[PDB]
Parts: structure tokens; C-alpha cells; sequence
């Protein structure tokens, strides 16, 4: 029956996941190419990031996220999962890409050999 | 606990109230008038006096269901209201009309012989109602005190739009009607007692109206030697008789043809189809909730453990029509045959529709058969 | 609620030795398209704090 | 033209039935003479025993030899002549087409009529087309129609469960949404077996001694939705779970599902709990394979 | 009319088992409303 | 399942069923102990020959006449020129046996009847069947036989038996020298039944009882192990091959049969099938395949004309399994006496039914890759004898014929004028003619007023008493246009008062607000089927609106009156239990 | 798979994706206050790994 937008309001209220269906379009070749299937497969609910290009907010005047039950200046920016607002957090990794020279007593311990 | 050898009272009031019960549901459901209420209530009044002018503490009433419609007929052909037996028998076996139950679950508790006296000679379908309406047409006269003319003409027109023969069988039907009555119909056919042995198989109205309807066809269709009526359309006629489709009424039938006494009718179940069984439990768990009479919660979950759970068929007269029209093709010893397989079609329709016997019928149709051979030689 | 295996009425009870009052009663109905009666419920409480002995500032 | 899934209407067929035990008593009795009421139509029915899977039968040996004549016609009609009078006394007291029945029977006709086919009151009558047609459209495949028979016939007061077959068979083929075949006989089990004649032949039973077909029929049947995996110990737990001692086939069960769950030590004592549970069911009326087979799959498995 | 429709607002009541939904958009979530009735406080 | 997870749900196989083929052969409540009818085949001469097909046909004015001729087969199964013979005896089962091939292809017949048990004799050259006549036997024993098996003739007569030898061709005359019982003084129906088992030389005996076993050239007796608790024996039959057999009791199809040399039961589970009907009976036939040795149950009846067909498999580990049911319906009134039989399947047996002299070949297939009415009671009501009665019949027809020709050229005039001052006129004279008849019918009912006995006013519902009034016009709406200011006249209260549109409610199951649509829907109908269906639709609808045309009793305050009244003359408490308005 | 990610927030992997921790990925992004909401998406750590070192540097 014919499908409906759903805002992130009602996600807090029924107290479940903000989440958009993820599809994948799966080649299935046989003989290298000699005979390819094609199907596209709905591979569940993933939860999308508020004011994403994939939110419904997205886009909206203060106006309009004030009459779908957001604030005013909702900045977005996390996921709704289970009713909880859940971000994943930001890492400081190393570097990309670029040889550090590193002096590190565990690296003496692979072996008597090694410096 | 149970009241003891006065609930007559008791007995009477379920009963009245029954019937009162009833009438609202004609009224109401049937858009009947509101003055049958009265006319029964004159009717029962009757009855009800004649059986308290009577002594013994021995009950001797028999207030069946068959009473119930008896009054109820009784009154609505005082009335002139253009209903009939079949009517009546339609409306119960549908359940529609509620009927076959004392009290319907739910009431009251009495004496078992009462209830008895309840449940007991419950079925109308051996013309137990026309034996039962002449028999309170002699309980309190028909005569002076009522008028008991059948609405004769509408029970034609019934008939002929029951079959689907052409509006001059009306005329036809009706004239052999004047033929030999000149039109004057009766009610009682009393003289109480069980026992008659001539006579008087034929002196209900009606089954006489159903007689000279059967033998007019028969006559009329083997007599036209103007060749009005074609060797065809006589077969055209029982196919379109004969074709079964999912009208209101015959659903109907089919439902009456379900507890009608005597193979075929059971046989004619047999040959029905899925949505014809489908319309059947529909009309199971609406009319059959009219049923009668720790582990009970364990059965109400036991039960729920298995699930208890534009418009497509057509009206009466659209069927009517098409039949009608399924004919329209309109402008040799072998015609007897068209003749007599359209004739017993006939018969059947009725037989299940006016609760009557095979037997009945035709020993009724043969002495008025006779009794019109006999004016007429 | 009234519960079947019983045949009784019976009552879930309020539990914090705090007082409050009832904010919000929601109704949380299911999908799976309609027929199921009321199963899930949400009830907010308010709590007053008049600032106590204790609170920090 | 089919069974009727109903209590068959009443007062005729059971004087019937006094009549016919009564005069069977009379002319039984001065049998053994000359070789020398409910109840007594009870004591009258009681004296008297009451390459693939064949639960094959008792065939002929060890049984006694012989009879010759023992009824010429004098000889029987001096049987006869007496018992015939008394049953003329209560006779006078049923009714004139029992009377009739009691002719005919004891002529030795045997009657026109069914009891279904003389049976009438508005409730049953339709009863008996509601499961006419069940039974109908369960042999028709109809199991859409069928299970809305079921349905609406379980809903009427008057008709307790035979009809559990269909409805196993029913949700069977159905596969369609209601909690299935399986969850009906586990129901089935769960309510009647605990205290929490007539229409009682074997196919439904009461557990004093055995409730067959449903039982069994569910224990396979799962031991197939484990066809479905390669759940046991689920099956076996509640096979464990029942005491009713006389099976021996839940012992062949057990062994097969300490077979199928040893398909390492641990797979060691599945093989040496099959090995014992093989011989505790050689406790009972034996379900045998050859059983050096069922040892050589465990050898194939000592590998 | 106890309860409101959480989608299009509409105000609707329901009966012994009734369909747990607006009887407008079939939405399936409900928010109570509520009555004339004494509640006491002391204005402190 | 059963093998299928012995071995280590939902069949074997996919969904089939039954269908039919059809041609004649041959024409010619307590029931009892009879089944009259057979075919089969064999071979005389056996000078290097085949057999032949033959039929042992049934004559009936009383059942006093065998018969005997060949059948030539084919895909169209047909019979050449006929054979007879007659007994004075009221003939029962026609039986020629067959026993299986550890040997050779049976020779000559055998029957059962009212007094006799006779064995009949063939040779046969050029389409004649000429046979011979096997001396019969009228009884040592003043006792009817219920079963012969079979060279040995075997007796049964209820509750003892007899094993019996017969003569060689001519002239000399059965003899017997083995004889027993099992007779049961408390199982008052009388078939018994003999058929043997394994061709062991070893016997079968029956009662709705119980099943001996009786090894009778040693001396052996034995009851298997069920007995009469909750089921009658119902039929056996020799599932063809030797060891094997095919038992009908009440609610189940039992397959005995041998899986040792010496005789046996079979156990081997079994399906049911549902009635209390006496008079079911069984019939097996046994068609051939690779994998299997299938065998085709027909359990028929002698009350409906349904057949109910179950199917069992023989893959010779002595492998049974069964599959699932499916029955066939037969036509029209009466019920078959006999059924005989002889990745798809082909069944095809003969029926004859309940009085009907006819033999109908039947044959039944897989997929699809390739009433006559004599009612004695209601023709004897339709044709009645006498020419006068005849001529008189078309006499009366010719009167209302004329008669109904005066109705059409009558009214057509009457049509003619619709809307016109005339009509107009007449509506009017009419309406208001009939009003003062009916004021006057009304100081007549004022008159008798206070009768209080009753409360239906003298012969009321009318035109009253001016009858050519009512005919003449011909417009249905201007007419209910009259009717409803008619209604509106006489609105002085204590008169009659009833809406019709709620009672042709009635009369055509749909609402019929107007009296007009009424005439409409009518027209619809008839007007599809017949000439000036205007002319008689308009005739009937004024017809029907005047047999209701409403004037009954002074109405609701004149018959409370009498109500109350008749409240009164019965006694107190009664009258304190007449009772309005109950809940 | 991805909702339980979310929901209960472990690393599954049999990479361990060249990080030294298997859980603390995810957290409520505490809405206490605005002033801590905005924190959680200014926030940045090293690992649970370096929090167990007993060094200062
Ligand atoms: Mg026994
Ligand atoms: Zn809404």
C-alpha cells in the first residue's frame, strides 16, 4: 500500500532505527559473461545520517523542520537507532601515506636479531 | 430452582415473547406494517383465551414454533399482504428470522418438558405449517371472525418470475383458477382430529394455485397447436432454469435445500460449487451465531489457536432479466419430453420452497387434475 | 490490564520512592498492517526538584 | 454420501440398539444353554475383545482346528422359537417402524435406510454438509476452502476435535500462515495429556494407553523437519521429557538423534551414547535394521 | 474521544478490540487525551 | 515418510485424480446376502490355444435366466450374438474363478440361487458358446448358501461349509467328505462368506464377525485377531494374485495377503473411510509398471452411486505404501448392484446398477493429452388417458386461448388512450365514485361498529362493489397518482392505513419506491420476451395493485377495542400474562 | 548487521582494520545538555589501547 516518508520524529517516538533500504545490484555471470543475470536485492534498513542527502530534512527551511516536529536549527549530523541518538566518533589514526621512521622497543622483541 | 406444574405462565411468556420478537423483526427487517403487531395480537388473544378457558392442570397446549408462524401467516393473510408460506419458510432457514431455538443462547430456566414442548415438532417441512394454520383457523374460525383469502394474484406473479415464462402464463394460470374455482380460497381445512382419507389433500390454497400452475404449463404448452410456443424455447426455458447462479434467492434455496428432508435435495448440496460452500460458512458464522446452549478459558484460547476469521453478484431481477433475455431467441413427439423435464424442474423449485412432500405435491395436482377433467368432460 | 490465564484484572505499579506525575501517555501501535490491538505503551513522568541540601552549583 | 463429523441423532437408533443386544442376549444365552437397558446392551457389546514399514498383522499358526454343523433348521428354529415371544413383550412398547426393524433384522434383512439417511433436526443436518464438505475438499486439494470449513466448523458448540487429521494434513498443505501442523499436535499433546464407548475407535485415543496415530505422526514428522537441517535435542528433550514407558521407538529415536549429532571426544560419547540407547530399545518389540549396518555407520563415523 | 492521531491529528475513540490505528491514515500510534477531573495543589 | 526418514514431508509425488470414459454392453428397506454378475477369461480347448472374454449375463422377469456369451475385445469392447439358458430358481451370484498361475488358464462357471448351486460346463467354436450343464444340487439341507469358492466346489450356508469336488464332463453327482462350522448363534445377518488364501489349499471364512482361517486338509481353525468391537467385516475379495487379499470392513481398506508360506495376517497399516452404510462392497484391479505393482480399490454402495477409489503400491520387498483418496459420482436415480474390474493410470471395470437392466463399460484415465423423463408419478399426471380427455384438455385450452385474445384486442383501446381528457375524465369519475362507494361501506361499518367480538370488518379489502371501474384506464402513474390522493381523501382518521413500496419489497427483492418502477422492472423483463409485453405488464401491474388495494377493518383505535375486550373474558391471570412490549 | 554495529558498538572483523581496540567505537551522543552535545562531535581520543599504558607522555 503505496509508500510514505518517514521523518526522524516518529523514530524517536516509536522508539526504533532512522533507516532507508539498501540495495545492491548483484551481477551473477556464468563462463565470463556468456550468460549474465542481474537482480537487485533489498539488503535490509540502514540507518541513514540525519540532514544527509539521504534524510528527509534534508534541505528544509527552520519553517519546515519546525512543522515536522524538529528543531528549529536541527543540525543533524548522528543516526537514530533504537530511539538513540548514536554518533559514530571521530579517530585520530596515523597518516596516510607517509613512511614515519619509528624507534619502538617492541619491535626488538620479533626476535633477537631484530633491532 | 425450576418453577413446577404452573408455568404455563412462565411457558406462555417465553413464547409470547418469542413471537413478539419476531414481529420485530418483520417489521423492522421486513418493513412489514404496524398493524400486524395488532392483528396478532388479536389473533393470540384468541388462542390465548380459548386455551385459558381451558381447565386441567394436564397442559394439553401445543405452542410448537409451527404456532409462531401459524399466527403470524394467519395474520398477514387477514392482511392481505401479498406474503406466503414460502416466504416464511425462506426466513427461517436463513436465519434471518430468528426461530429454531427456545430462547436463543445467551435466559430463563423451566421445566425441561417445556422446553421440550419447545425444541420439539420444530420442522415445518412435511406441510406441517399448513396443517398447524388450518389448525388454528379451526382453534379460533377463520370465518366470521377473519378474512382468510389468499393474496392469490401476487403468488402468480411470484410464480411466473420465479420461473421465467413469458407474462401471459399469468392470465393463463389465473383463468384456470376462475375455470374452476371462480376464485373463492379458504383457510381452514379443520375438523380436529388426526385422521381424513378424502378430500382433503387439496384444500390449502396455495398448493392448489402450485396445482393449477403446474397443469396450465402442462395444457397450455401441449395444446398449442398454433405452435405458439417452439420445441426449442421449451428447452431454452430449463436451461435458463436450470443454470445455477449466485442471486440472493437462490443462495437461498440452497441454504432451504440444506435441511429439507428428503434426498435429492441433499444430492442437489452435493453438486454445488466453492463459492457457493464459500457464501454457505459465511451464512454459518452470521445466522449460526443463533446457535442454542480452567478448561473454558482453555478452549477460548484452544479455539483462538486456530483462526476463527464493485460488487460482484448480481440483484433478482437483474438475473431475471438476463434469463429473460437468455430466451429472447423467440420469434415432435419428443416435446413431451421439454415438456415433462421442465415441468419436474418446476416441481422441484417448489417442493423445496413451500416445505412440502414429492407425494404431497403430486397427489395434490392429481386430484385437481381430476377435479378439472371431472368439470370438464 | 485483564489477563486471559488468570481470568483476573491485574496492575503494573509505580516503583521510584521519588512522587511524580503523568506527563505523556503514548500509544505505540504496531505495523505490520493494522488487526493487532493495543500491546505497547510509553508513560512519561515528571519529577520535581525544588533544588535540595546536596544539589551542586 | 460421506461420514457425518457429528453425534448421530438420537432416541430411534439407540432403542434400536436395546432391541438388537436384547433378542441378541436371548437367542446367545439358549445357544450356550443347548451347547451345555444401556447396560445390558453394554455387558452384550463388552464380552468381547474390544521390504518396507508394515506394522504387519497376526497371521495364521497356532490356531484350533475345526466345527462341524452345528444348525440344521429344526435345531435352530428350537433356538429361536422362544427368544423371539419375550422379545414380543417389549416390543409391544417401541415403536411401530422399530417394531418393523426388529422384523427385519431378526428375519435377517438388513435395512434400506442409513442412519444419516433418516436422520433429521435443522442444526445437525447442517452440520453434516459443513463437514461433508471439509472432507471433500481436504481429498480435493482445497485446502484454501478446506480450511475455512475447519475454521467455521470448530467454531460451532457441538463438535469436538476428531477432526485434528484434517487440520495437520490441512496447515500442512496449506504452508500459507497459521502457526503450523506442528504447533497444532504439540498443542494437541500439551492439552490432552493430563485429566486437567461410542465414537472412540484408534485414530483418537485417550493416554491411559496409547494415543497413537498423532503422537507418532508428529514424532517422525519432526524428526523430518530435521530431514530439514542435515532442533533434536529440542525433540529429544521432550522426547526425554514424557514418561509412558512402553515406546522403545523413542529409543530408536534417541540412538537416531545421538547418530545424526554425531554425523571429538565429545563425538566419541554421541557414538558410545547411540551404541547404548541401540540396545535399551532391543529392550522392547524390536525396531532392527540389520544393526551391524547401524554399527557400520558407526565405524564409518570410528574413522 | 480519549485518544489523537500522532500523524494527521484527527481526534477518534476506540471500543472493546477496535482497530489500534487512525481510522483517517491508518497510522498505528495513538496519543491519549484527557479529562475534566479534580487534581489538588497547594500553591507552594 | 515412513521409509523416506527410515531411511536417513510432503509425499512422493504431485496431485492426480480421476477421469472417465463410457460405453453400453448388454441390456437384459432390508436388503440381503446377493451380488449377481461376472466376466473373465479363459481358453476350453487348450490345444495350444488363448482364452476368451466371456460374460456370465444376468435375465430377470423373476430372476430365473443365465446366460452365457462371449466378448470380442478391442479399444471398442463389443459382444457377438447371444447364449442363454434359465433356472427355476431366483438366481443369485454368477461366480466363475480363476486360480493364478502356478498353473494353467481356468476353465468352465458356476452360480448360486434360491434353492440350487449348479456348475455349468463350456466348449465353444465360431462365435457360439455352447455349454453344459453340471448337475445340480436342490439342497441336503433345507439351507440358502451364501458363498461358492473354487477343482473344488466350496459351499457355504450360514455358519457351516463344505468342501466339494465335481464331476468330469458327462452324465453320471457333486460329492463332498470334508464339512464344518462357524456358526455364531449372536450374529443375526446372514452372509457368511468362502474365499481361499494362498492357493495353499487352505481356506477363508467369514461373518460381519468375525475371519477364520480354517487349513481344512490338515485340521486347522483359527480368529484373527480382530473381532466385532467396533466394526463390521464389510467385504473380501481376492486381491487377484494368490497370496493376496483385499478386506472391506467398516472404515478401513484392509490388505491381507502373505509375507510367510504359511497363511497370515498383514498388520502393514491400512487407510479408512467413513460411513455406517451395510451394503458397501469392494472390488480390486491391478495394473503392472517397473518400479511397482499397483492395486486400485473400488469401495461402492447400494444407496448413492459414488465410488470411492484408493490406491496401494507393490514394490516386491512386500512394500506397501498409499497415497490419497479421491471418489467419482454416477447419475441419476438408483445405486450400482456391481462394479467389476478386470506416468498415468488406466482403470476400466463394468458397472450395473440398481434396477436398470443395462451394463455399462467403464474406463478411467489420468490427465487430458489427446433428463429422459419417465416419473411414473407425474406422466400419469400429465398425459391422462381418454381421447375425450385429450380433446377435452384442448377444448379448454382453445377457450382460454379466444379468451385471452378478447384481453389483448379489449385493452389495446384502452392503450390507445393514455393521457387523454378521457382517461382524464374516467380517473377522476372513477377516483372519486369509488369514494363515495366507500363512505357508504363505511356508515355500514358504522352501523355494526360496536360488534366488539371480533375486529375484522365484513369482506373489506376492495374496489368494493363497482368491478368495471377498475379496468378501464391504462396508466400506471397517473393511477398511483389517483391511489396516493386517494390515500390522502380519505385521511379522516379511523381508516386503514398500509404503504405498499415496503411490501412489493417483496415481490421483486429489491426497494420499489414507486409504484411506477415496479411497472418498469417488469417491462424490462417481459419486454425482452413478449409481444404487447406493455399491454400485460400494464394488465398484471394493475392487477396485482388491486388484489392489494387496501380497505380492511376500521383501523388502530377500533381494533384495541376488541383487544382489551377479549383481554377481559378470559380469566384474571391470563390476562395478567398477555403481555406487550417485552425488552 | 549494520544496526547491531550501531546499536551495540563492537568491532567485528577478522581484519582488525589496523586498529589496536575492539569496542568503544560508538556512543550516545548525550543530549544532557546542548553544551555536551556539541562536545561529543568535537571529541576526538587515541583508543582504549593507550588508556591502560602507564605512562604520562
Ligand atoms: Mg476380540
Ligand atoms: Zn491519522
Amino acid at each position: 500500500a503505496v509508500e510514505r516518508k518517514v521523518y526522524p520524529s516518529e523514530s524517536r517516538q516509536r522508539l526504533t532505527s532512522y533507516r532507508g533500504k539498501l540495495l545492491l545490484k548483484l551481477k551473477w555471470s556464468v563462463n565470463n559473461g556468456e550468460e549474465n543475470l542481474f537482480e537487485v536485492r533489498d539488503c535490509g534498513g540502514l540507518p541513514v545520517m540525519l540532514q544527509s542527502n539521504r534524510c528527509h530534512l534534508n534541505k528544509m527551511s527552520p519553517y519546515e523542520l519546525v512543522q515536522h516536529k524538529e528543531e528549529s536549527d536541527e543540525i543533524g549530523g548522528y543516526f537514530i537507532v533504537n530511539g538513540i541518538e548514536k554518533l559514530i566518533r571521530m579517530l585520530i589514526v596515523q597518516r596516510r601515506n607517509h613512511p614515519m621512521a619509528i624507534i619502538r622497543p617492541s619491535f626488538a622483541n620479533r626476535g633477537a636479531s631484530y633491532s | 430452582k425450576l418453577i413446577g406444574h404452573e408455568a404455563k405462565l412462565l411457558f406462555l411468556k417465553s413464547f409470547q415473547f418469542i413471537l413478539k420478537r419476531q414481529i420485530r423483526w418483520l417489521i423492522t427487517e421486513m418493513r412489514f406494517p404496524k398493524e400486524f403487531e395488532h392483528v396478532a395480537k388479536i389473533i393470540w388473544l384468541k388462542i390465548l383465551k380459548t386455551i385459558n378457558d381451558q381447565p386441567q392442570e394436564e397442559l394439553k397446549l401445543q405452542l410448537h414454533m409451527t404456532s409462531t408462524i401459524s399466527i403470524l401467516y394467519l395474520a398477514s393473510t387477514h392482511l392481505s399482504l401479498p406474503v406466503y408460506t414460502c416466504d416464511y419458510i425462506k426466513w427461517i432457514c436463513t436465519a434471518k428470522m430468528p426461530y429454531f431455538q427456545a430462547s436463543e443462547i445467551l435466559r430463563i430456566q423451566l421445566p425441561n418438558y417445556y422446553v421440550s414442548i419447545l425444541e420439539g415438532s420444530i420442522s415445518p417441512f412435511n406441510g406441517q405449517l399448513y396443517n398447524k394454520i388450518a389448525l388454528t383457523c379451526g382453534m379460533i374460525h377463520f370465518k366470521e371472525f377473519f378474512n382468510s383469502e389468499i393474496s392469490c394474484q401476487g403468488l402468480l406473479l411470484k410464480l411466473v418470475m420465479q420461473c421465467a415464462l413469458p407474462p401471459e402464463f399469468y392470465f393463463y394460470t389465473k383463468q384456470v383458477i376462475e375455470f374452476e374455482e371462480t376464485d373463492i380460497r379458504n383457510l381452514t381445512l379443520w375438523e380436529r382430529t388426526d385422521e381424513r382419507h378424502t378430500g382433503r389433500v387439496s384444500n390449502h390454497a396455495e398448493l392448489r394455485v402450485l396445482s393449477y400452475f403446474m397443469l396450465t404449463i402442462n395444457w397450455m404448452l401441449s395444446f398449442d397447436r398454433d405452435r405458439q410456443y417452439p420445441l426449442k424455447w421449451i428447452l431454452s426455458l430449463t436451461e435458463s432454469l436450470t443454470q445455477r447462479t449466485t442471486t440472493s434467492e437462490s443462495i437461498g434455496r440452497n441454504i432451504v435445500k440444506v435441511v429439507y428432508p428428503d434426498k435429492p435435495t441433499s444430492s442437489d448440496y452435493f453438486q454445488w460449487s466453492e463459492e457457493e460452500t464459500l457464501e454457505f460458512l459465511k451464512w454459518m458464522e452470521k445466522q449460526f451465531l443463533p446457535t442454542q446452549t480452567d478448561q473454558k478459558i482453555a478452549r477460548r484460547k484452544l479455539y483462538k489457536i486456530f483462526p476463527l476469521d464493485s460488487t460482484h453478484q448480481l440483484t433478482f431481477i437483474e438475473d431475471l432479466q438476463e434469463r429473460y433475455a437468455k430466451q429472447t431467441p423467440f420469434f415432435p413427439p419428443a416435446r413431451k419430453e421439454a415438456i415433462g423435464r421442465l415441468l419436474t424442474h418446476i416441481a422441484s423449485q417448489l417442493l423445496v420452497d413451500f416445505a412440502i412432500s414429492k407425494e404431497q405435491l403430486k397427489d395434490c395436482i392429481s386430484r385437481i387434475k381430476n377435479a378439472c377433467l371431472h368439470r370438464m368432460n | 490490564y485483564f489477563d486471559d490465564t488468570l481470568n483476573k484484572t491485574k496492575i503494573k505499579t509505580y516503583h521510584s520512592s521519588e512522587p511524580a506525575y503523568i506527563e505523556e501517555v503514548n500509544l505505540i501501535g504496531d505495523e505490520s498492517n493494522k488487526f493487532q490491538e493495543l500491546q505497547t505503551v510509553s508513560i512519561k513522568y515528571r519529577i520535581r526538584r525544588t533544588p535540595q541540601i546536596g544539589d551542586k552549583f | 454420501m460421506f461420514e457425518v463429523p457429528i453425534t448421530l441423532t438420537n432416541r430411534k437408533f439407540a432403542q434400536r440398539r436395546k432391541l438388537k443386544y436384547q433378542y441378541i442376549n436371548y437367542i446367545s444365552r439358549r445357544f450356550d444353554r443347548i451347547s451345555k437397558q444401556q447396560k445390558k446392551r453394554r455387558r452384550e457389546r463388552h464380552w468381547r475383545s474390544v521390504s518396507f514399514e508394515i506394522w504387519r498383522t497376526v497371521s495364521s499358526q497356532n490356531k484350533q482346528p475345526i466345527n462341524k454343523q452345528k444348525m440344521t433348521y429344526h435345531n435352530f428354529k428350537k433356538i429361536e422359537k422362544i427368544p423371539l415371544r419375550k422379545m414380543e413383550i417389549p416390543l409391544l412398547h417401541c415403536t411401530k417402524e422399530n417394531k418393523l426393524y426388529f422384523q427385519s433384522i431378526s428375519r435377517g434383512l438388513e435395512p434400506l435406510k442409513t442412519s444419516t439417511s433418516e436422520v433429521r433436526n435443522y442444526r445437525t443436518r447442517h452440520i453434516v454438509t459443513l463437514t461433508d464438505l471439509l472432507h471433500l475438499n481436504v481429498s480435493r486439494h482445497n485446502w484454501s476452502l478446506a480450511y475455512k470449513i475447519f475454521a467455521t466448523l470448530i467454531r460451532i458448540p457441538g463438535v469436538q476435535i476428531k477432526s485434528l487429521w484434517g487440520i495437520g494434513v490441512e496447515i500442512l498443505d496449506n504452508l500459507s500462515n497459521s502457526s503450523s501442523g506442528l504447533d497444532f499436535l504439540q498443542w494437541m499433546c500439551q492439552i490432552y495429556s493430563s485429566k486437567s464407548r461410542s465414537i472412540v475407535p484408534p485414530f483418537q485415543t485417550g493416554s491411559r494407553t496409547h494415543t497413537a496415530k498423532f503422537a507418532i505422526t508428529y514424532l517422525w514428522s519432526s524428526l523430518i523437519n530435521c530431514q530439514k537441517s542435515m532442533l533434536i535435542d529440542k525433540i529429544s528433550e521432550w522426547v526425554l521429557t514424557p514418561p509412558f514407558m512402553e515406546d522403545a521407538e523413542v529409543w530408536f529415536i534417541y540412538a537416531s538423534c545421538h547418530l545424526l549429532k554425531a554425523d571429538i571426544n565429545q563425538v566419541i560419547k554421541h557414538i558410545h551414547y547411540v551404541r547404548t540407547f541401540l540396545k535399551i530399545c532391543l529392550d522392547k518389540g524390536g525396531f532392527a535394521v540389520p544393526s551391524r549396518l547401524i554399527e557400520n555407520q558407526l565405524k564409518s563415523f570410528e574413522s | 474521544l480519549k485518544y489523537i492521531c500522532a500523524e494527521c491529528s484527527s481526534k477518534l475513540s476506540l471500543s472493546r478490540t477496535d482497530a489500534v490505528r487512525c481510522k483517517d491514515c491508518g497510522h498505528r500510534i495513538l496519543l491519549k487525551a484527557r479529562t475534566k477531573r479534580l487534581v489538588q495543589f497547594e500553591a507552594r | 515418510v515412513q521409509g523416506a526418514s527410515l531411511y536417513c514431508t510432503l509425499a512422493e509425488d504431485a496431485l492426480d485424480l480421476h477421469i472417465v470414459v463410457k460405453s453400453l454392453l448388454c441390456d437384459t428397506s432390508q436388503y440381503i446376502q446377493t451380488a449377481s454378475d461376472l466376466r473373465n477369461y479363459r481358453d476350453g480347448t487348450e490345444i495350444i490355444a488363448y482364452a476368451s472374454g466371456k460374460t456370465g449375463s444376468v435375465l430377470n422377469i423373476a430372476v430365473l435366466t443365465r446366460q452365457n456369451t462371449l466378448h470380442l475385445n478391442r479399444h471398442n469392447n463389443v459382444t457377438s450374438i447371444e447364449l442363454h439358458s434359465p433356472i427355476k430358481s431366483i438366481k443369485i451370484p454368477g461366480a466363475s474363478e480363476s486360480i493364478g498361475r502356478r498353473s494353467n488358464l481356468v476353465g468352465i462357471i458356476t452360480e448360486n440361487s434360491f434353492q440350487i448351486f449348479r456348475i455349468e460346463s463350456v466348449h465353444s467354436r465360431s462365435c457360439d458358446v455352447m455349454v453344459s450343464s453340471s448337475e445340480p444340487l436342490y439342497f441336503v439341507e433345507i439351507d440358502d448358501l451364501q458363498v461358492v469358492d473354487f477343482q473344488f466346489a466350496i459351499i457355504d450356508i450360514k455358519g457351516n461349509w463344505s468342501i466339494g469336488r465335481i464331476p468330469k464332463n458327462f452324465n453320471n453327482q457333486l460329492i463332498d467328505n470334508l464339512h464344518g462350522t462357524i456358526f455364531d448363534p449372536e450374529e443375526l445377518s446372514s452372509w457368511k462368506r468362502i474365499e481361499w488364501f494362498s492357493h495353499f489349499q487352505k481356506i477363508l471364512v467369514f461373518d460381519r464377525s468375525k475371519m477364520i482361517e480354517i487349513d481344512f486338509m490338515n485340521n486347522w481353525q483359527t480368529e484373527v485377531v480382530q473381532a466385532k468391537a467396533w466394526s463390521n467385516i464389510r467385504d473380501y475379495k481376492r486381491i487377484d494374485d494368490k497370496n493376496g487379499i483385499l478386506l472391506t470392513s467398516r472404515e478401513i481398506i484392509i490388505v491381507g495377503a502373505s509375507e510367510s508360506n504359511d497363511p497370515v495376517r498383514r498388520i502393514s497399516w491400512k487407510h479408512d473411510l467413513d460411513p455406517d452404510d451395510t451394503t458397501l462392497r469392494i472390488t480390486v484391479q491391478k495394473v503392472k509398471k517397473p518400479d511397482h505393482i499397483l492395486l486400485v480399490a473400488f469401495v461402492y454402495s447400494m444407496r448413492h452411486k459414488r465410488i470411492y477409489m484408493h490406491v496401494f503400491s507393490h514394490r516386491k520387498a512386500n512394500l506397501f505404501q498409499s497415497l490419497g483418496c479421491s471418489t467419482v459420482l454416477e447419475i441419476p436415480g438408483g445405486t450400482p448392484t456391481g462394479i467389476e474390474t478386470i506416468f498415468e493410470l488406466v482403470v476400466d471395470f463394468l458397472v450395473k446398477l440398481r434396477n436398470s437392466s443395462e451394463v455399462y463399460y467403464y474406463a478411467l484415465s489420468n490427465t487430458q493429452n489427446s433428463i429422459i423423463v419417465d416419473h411414473p408419478e407425474w406422466a400419469s399426471l400429465f398425459n391422462n388417458a381418454d381421447e375425450r380427455e385429450k380433446e377435452s384438455i384442448g377444448a379448454l385450452v382453445s377457450q382460454i386461448k379466444l379468451k385471452e385474445r378478447e384481453r389483448i384486442s379489449r385493452v389495446q383501446n384502452l392503450i390507445e388512450h393514455e393521457n387523454s381528457h378521457d382517461e382524464d375524465k374516467y380517473l377522476q369519475d372513477l377516483g372519486y365514485r369509488l369514494s363515495i362507494a366507500t363512505n357508504e361501506l363505511l356508515e355500514s361499518w358504522q352501523k355494526t361498529k360496536d360488534e366488539s367480538i371480533l375486529s375484522g370488518s365484513l369482506s373489506h379489502s376492495k374496489l368494493k362493489n363497482l368491478l368495471e371501474n377498475s379496468d378501464s384506464f391504462a396508466s400506471i402513474p397517473e393511477f398511483s397518482s389517483l391511489l396516493d390522493q386517494f390515500f390522502q381523501y380519505y385521511q379522516d382518521q379511523d381508516v386503514t392505513f398500509i404503504g405498499f413500496e415496503k411490501l412489493l419489497h417483496l415481490f421483486l427483492h429489491e426497494d420499489v419506491p414507486g409504484l411506477d418502477i415496479f411497472y418498469n422492472k417488469l417491462l424490462q423483463c417481459w419486454v425482452l420476451v413478449s409481444p404487447q409485453a406493455e399491454l400485460l405488464t400494464k394488465e398484471i401491474v394493475k392487477d396485482i395493485i388491486w388484489s392489494l388495494a387496501r380497505l380492511e377493518k376500521p383501523s388502530l383505535f377500533e381494533p384495541i377495542q376488541n383487544e382489551i375486550s377479549r383481554s377481559l373474558s378470559g380469566p384474571y391471570q391470563d390476562i395478567i400474562s398477555s403481555w406487550d412490549m417485552d425488552d | 548487521k549494520m544496526q547491531y554495529f550501531l546499536s551495540t558498538g563492537n568491532l567485528v572483523s577478522q581484519s582488525g582494520l589496523d586498529l589496536q581496540q575492539v569496542s568503544g567505537y560508538t556512543v550516545v551522543a548525550e543530549k544532557i545538555n546542548f553544551y555536551r552535545f556539541i562536545s561529543h562531535f568535537r571529541m576526538v581520543h587515541r583508543g582504549s589501547f593507550f588508556a591502560q599504558l602507564k605512562t604520562t607522555t
